[PDB]
């Protein structure tokens, strides 16, 4: 992160690169296996 | 004859400046062309900057042949 902050505070402008702003995919991490109460739910 | 000479030389020697001002003008241009790549969103301050930027390249390169015209033509 503290790498990051330093580049992006002199990152050329326009253009840059499309990973730092393109110009919706849903990614969920849940559990295999369950009885873990509303974990998956919530 | 001999006057002349002199005259002809003086020609010559303006024609030689020139080879100065073509590089440096040249210089001018080329950052343009790298700029246009980098952010062709700043096109319009590029573009305003070109005018700007190229005429003084070129002035001294017209003074130059001013000259080379009067040690032609008297």
């Amino acid at each position: 992160a503290a790498v990051m902050a330093g580049l992006t505070a002199a990152a050329a402008g326009m253009a840059p690169r499309l990973l730092a702003g393109t110009g919706h995919l849903l990614v969920v991490m849940t559990s295999e296996r369950g009885l873990a109460g509303g974990f998956n739910s919530s | 004859n001999l006057g002349q000479l002199g005259q002809y030389l003086g020609a010559g020697l303006a024609c030689v400046g020139m080879a100065g001002a073509a590089m440096g003008v040249g210089n001018v241009a080329g950052n343009y062309l790298a700029g246009a790549l980098r952010n062709p969103s700043a096109a319009a301050s590029q573009t305003a900057t070109l005018f700007i930027g190229m005429a003084f390249a070129e002035a001294l390169g017209i003074f130059s042949f001013l000259v080379a015209l009067l040690l032609l033509f008297a």
